[PDB]
């Protein structure tokens, strides 16, 4: 994966340039944002189970999906869906700390569409769930953190769709 | 099902079915007609079994149907009863199959995880299944009841 | 672990489609909160 | 493409053998089936629009696909999906008249899987639609014709999957 | 894989319906056929080597295939071809006991066409061999069993072709 | 075949088969059984047709079987007869197909180029096919002969 | 959007953006704030616009919500209203973009084909859009209404 | 049935069955096998016939399924369709019997009075039967359709 | 049969299921009938072997020919002794209710043993088939079916 | 192995066909069989309790369970009761079989060495087995108890 600090380094390395003040400023910018990000991440980790619960309640459950003939019908499928939700949450948290969307592309986004199509999992419903998680997360993290958190959630959603 | 299991073992070994395996298949096909009747009985009595079991469960566990409890409220109580009905349907499927596999795939894998997200207490669910067993046993004849009991016991064992 | 012999743990999506896909997807790929007329006409005949 | 008559001829030509009674019998078999096939083809052509409508109703429409973020969402995509359905129907009809699956391989089947994977069209859903068309077609054509019609539909389905 | 009993169960489970008389009738039908199938399977297993021998004699051997430049020329290729024949026989027997064609799709049929095309194995000749095995099997099993046995052999043949 | 041709035209137009096209297919399937018999007759008489035609050709063209000529010598004469046999087999295929297309792909495309490299005279080959036609016509009944003639004529036209 | 269109024309010509083209971009960015307000207004009133338009449409066309008609039944009537809602959302997108292109890609290409498969009558759909326009116009101020009208008219023209 | 009718006439006369009467019985028994097939066809297509006819009727008469109308509401609409189903069953009975008498006793006597109490419009009911006839005719072969038509026409004639 | 059930249970690491236990009960009841079937074949053993041998030699002249393995008195006796061995194994199988007893004594390494001897395996199979036919005739139909299964297994193994 | 197979094996080494005397031994086993099956079902149902009672008699309220004892810590406690269950299950298997061999092949072989490396106390384990036997004897009833006891004693002697 890549993070903001490494991104700056890599750009300089391809140029072969030693680190310069302009580069330092970009790094400095990240460092200020960092403290906020760490606080947000801790909030998400503690409330992860609840975030998933709330989001599922908002979109997935009490629906045709959970009813027989629906994708999330049967215990095994239900458990799989909530496991997937957790993945999305954990990776988004990783991305938020990193300050880079690349990890999402390298781990989550790559081959997901194809996997889902073979499985028969409904992509639009999954996207709906991700959006729901974003809304719940936004509340817990608070406004400044929410903007940063939202972009990664949206990135996942756009990739899947 | 019995037959699926036998075939799968043969395929792994890459051999034709063994005589012993074939004999078990023969026994199963003979048993099937009796099994069908047992399943039919429970299906007809399904509505009453669920109702009786529910009442027993709620008496055993006042808390679940209490303002704090998950089951409390009409909507929630219906869902709890729906769950009991689901498990009964699975049990019937099991009896005809002659194996717990049908039951297992639909109901026992990931059950803990699902209920933990829901926050439903697993032991209470187990009690409800036990309650259903007792009701079902009464309607069934003794030998039939023993067969049905095995499947009911498995469910109870799976969920703790 | 020294006593189990290796078995097939995972498989790729394309491998999975080979085995299961013949005959495709059974299901309509139901969504949450969708207006659907599916099953209505049968329910009416069962009533009649 | 190839047809049943030509297939027999080609097999003999590679052997260099003159046509023989056994070969003639296969040709004769085709000739009897021919009349039924022609009737079936005319039925399908007349009811093609309806067949597609019914099949879509059975599988595609009223689903995640049609909902926003689904593959068949937006008018353009909806129109594309029904165009693809029509292709499958037309080619299956051609194959049924021909009595040979080869045309399906040469035109429809070759490279479709790869195209769909790049596009992100869901193959299993498409296969579902093909199977639905088969069921509708079976009714209209009638039983004798249905068996013949079914094999080509199944061939398409197997190829895609 | 799936079997007839499980197939009925699965269809009902997706509907969420409890087992009904119509469903029961299908199950009952299977149970009656079961005893015959077990006897047929034992017959096939005992005579498997001969069945393959007879079928090869009918189609494969004394032919261009066995002659130099033919696909089954050389001991290694000959052995491979008879191994494939055995596979088909064993799987068909499994399917007959199961009462469902699914196992054939899951193990034998998946990717076979593509494998054969890469190898340059001739599909039509293989199909011919399968049909020959069917005829031999039909004799040994006896008439009631033969009808059941034939469908699975035909299923394999249709898949390959 | 007739049917292949119809399907191909439809696919180019990207349309379902026209009623008229369908009617022609119907006619062809009815005709097929008669066509099979015509083909069978020629197959049985094949050996004699080739032999008789060969003799006629050599009488018509002394040069081809002369020291200068391509056909001259046993090996060469055999090859010339083999060629005649090939064309007869193609004609039978054509009759059952109801179209010249099967004939055309195997025998008529690049034929000029092949024979020019061989240095075989194309007109002599045509005469041989004409000779075969006459023999074949005699064995066939008149209406059958007319059907067979069309395919024979096409070959002669092609070369 | 306006900007995309300008860039695309420049790229085709393989030239930097012309002064005139740049001026149009400037005008658009100034207009945007006004456009945003117009869009916002319609979004807030969306629920009522759809409801009012639906009623008008059903009065105008009894048949669509009749046993023969496509719209008939609760499920179907909901879907018809959902469609109206979709078109309204598209119109709002158009106003902010300053171009019909956003509207056009999502809603107007293949629309005929989709509705023909559904068997929905296209003219009725057009009437519904017209109805929505009238409701929307009333809530909007006159100048705002004119801007909104253009997008509404385009939709009606497209169907 | 034809046989019943013949016997009844004979009993009134206090005589053995006349040769003419016997001949009619012979004709009927020959016809019966064909009649059974016609009846079987309609029975299989029963569900679809009712559904299609209902839709046609509702298109023909919007009012009946309107807030004022009797048929309006799911419960009422089901009952209207049930009535159509009843009449179809009666028609099948008629075809096998070879006479309208079976139909007549169950469905046509007192029908006016029953519907008037219910307040159901008789003409609408007649239209529904006509609609069912058209659907049934399409599935039946021409000669079979003519036979079936007679029974359908009788019903329509009875109800006005 | 009992051994088989126990082994499956041990693999699963569970106590025997009631259904499994019931099958054991059925087997013990059946055993007495099985013993009678075995007894019948034992009494007819000498004749079964003799008849089967003759059939085999008619079917395969070559085996009892100067080239053939079976040829000569000593060799012919050994061939018959082998047939007798297989019959004894079959009887053991019937009483056991499983092929395992048969399998251990006769079917594992059989190919290797016969290849060293140079005896043709197909001929041996034919002899077993021949023995089956003779045995079937003496047995009652239902008894014959039971016996047939064990005979078929041997033929399949060889 | 099993009683039936034991008889068979004895005959096989002799090369003798099965005889009446042999049949009588088999018959003897078959009569005992019914009792054994009943006993096995009793044990399976009461297995958890049997272990509990036996543990109460010997293992718990002891130095072993106290810190520094072999069965101290949850992990070790769980291991000890798992071992107890093994002994019970295998004894049940042996009782059905009618042969002590399975105990030797699976349980008894290498157990002493394993225990010595682990530092598990053999005498205490033996005590537990004896305790289980006593509890089992009660539940099974007298006829079954004699049969059950021999296998328990066999395990104890091996350990
Ligand atoms: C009743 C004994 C207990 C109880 C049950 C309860 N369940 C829910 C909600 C759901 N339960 C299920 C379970 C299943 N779905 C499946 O696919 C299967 C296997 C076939 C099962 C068993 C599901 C999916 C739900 C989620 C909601 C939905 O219907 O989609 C609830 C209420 C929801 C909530 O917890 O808020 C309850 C109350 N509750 C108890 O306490 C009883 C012990
Ligand atoms: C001769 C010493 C022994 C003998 C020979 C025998 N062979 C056949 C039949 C076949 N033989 C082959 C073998 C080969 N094919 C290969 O590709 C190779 C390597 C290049 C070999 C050696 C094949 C393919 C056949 C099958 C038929 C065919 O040729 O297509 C037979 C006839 C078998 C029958 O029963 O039909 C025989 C008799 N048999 C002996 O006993 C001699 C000791
Ligand atoms: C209402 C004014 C008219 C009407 C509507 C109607 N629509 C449907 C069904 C669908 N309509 C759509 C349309 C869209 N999907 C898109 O992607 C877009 C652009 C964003 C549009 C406008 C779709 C996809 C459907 C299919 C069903 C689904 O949602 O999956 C119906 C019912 C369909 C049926 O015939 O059963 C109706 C009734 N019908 C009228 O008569 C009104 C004039
Ligand atoms: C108290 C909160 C609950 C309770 C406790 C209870 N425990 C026992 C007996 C034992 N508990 C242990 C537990 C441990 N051994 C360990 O090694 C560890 C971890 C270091 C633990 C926690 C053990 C071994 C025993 C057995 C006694 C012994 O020391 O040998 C009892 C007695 C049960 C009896 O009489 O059989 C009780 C009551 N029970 C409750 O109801 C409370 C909720």
């Amino acid at each position: 994966m890549q993070d903001a600090i490494t991104a700056v380094i890599n750009n300089y390395d391809v140029q072969g340039k030693y680190l310069d003040g302009a580069a330092l400023d970009k790094l400095k910018a990240y460092f200020t944002t960092g403290a906020v990000r760490v606080r947000a991440a801790a909030v998400i980790s503690s409330n992860a189970t609840t975030i998933i619960k709330e989001a599922a309640a908002k979109a997935l459950i009490y629906s045709d999906l959970t009813r027989p003939g629906g994708n999330m019908y049967t215990t095994r499928r239900y458990a799989a869906c909530i496991r997937d939700m957790d993945y999305f949450l954990r990776y988004a948290t990783y991305a938020m700390l990193a300050g880079d969307p690349s990890i999402l592309d390298e781990r989550v986004l790559n081959g997901l569409k194809e996997t889902y199509n073979s499985l028969g999992v409904p992509i639009a419903a999954t996207v709906g769930g991700i959006q729901a998680m974003k809304e719940v997360v936004g509340g817990l993290v608070g406004p400044d953190a929410a903007k940063e958190a939202s972009i990664y959630f949206d990135y996942l959603s756009s990739g899947l769709s | 099902s019995v037959l699926t299991k036998a075939i799968v073992n043969a395929d792994a070994e890459a051999r034709y079915l063994s005589p012993g395996e074939l004999d078990r298949i023969k026994s199963f096909v003979a048993s099937g007609e009796r099994r069908l009747r047992i399943a039919q009985t429970l299906t007809e009595a399904r509505e009453r079994i669920v109702k009786q079991a529910g009442d027993q469960l709620f008496q055993k566990r006042p808390d679940v149907v209490s303002p704090g409890g998950n089951a409390y409220g009409e909507k929630m109580t219906a869902l709890c009863l729906r769950d009991l009905d689901y498990y009964l349907r699975l049990v019937t499927y099991g009896i005809v199959a002659g194996d717990v596999t049908p039951i297992e795939e639909i109901g026992i894998i990931g059950v803990k995880e699902m209920y933990n997200s829901l926050q439903t207490p697993i032991p209470a669910v187990a009690e409800g299944v036990r309650a259903m067993k007792n009701v079902a046993t009464s309607l069934l004849s003794g030998d039939d009841a023993a067969e049905a009991g095995f499947y009911f016991d498995y469910l109870v064992g799976a969920m703790q | 672990g020294e006593d189990v012999l290796p078995y097939e743990r995972y498989l790729t999506p394309a491998g999975l489609s080979l085995r299961k896909g013949r005959f495709g997807s059974s299901d309509v790929l139901t969504t949450p909160g969708g207006i659907t007329p599916r099953g209505d006409a049968a329910r009416m005949m069962d009533k009649i």
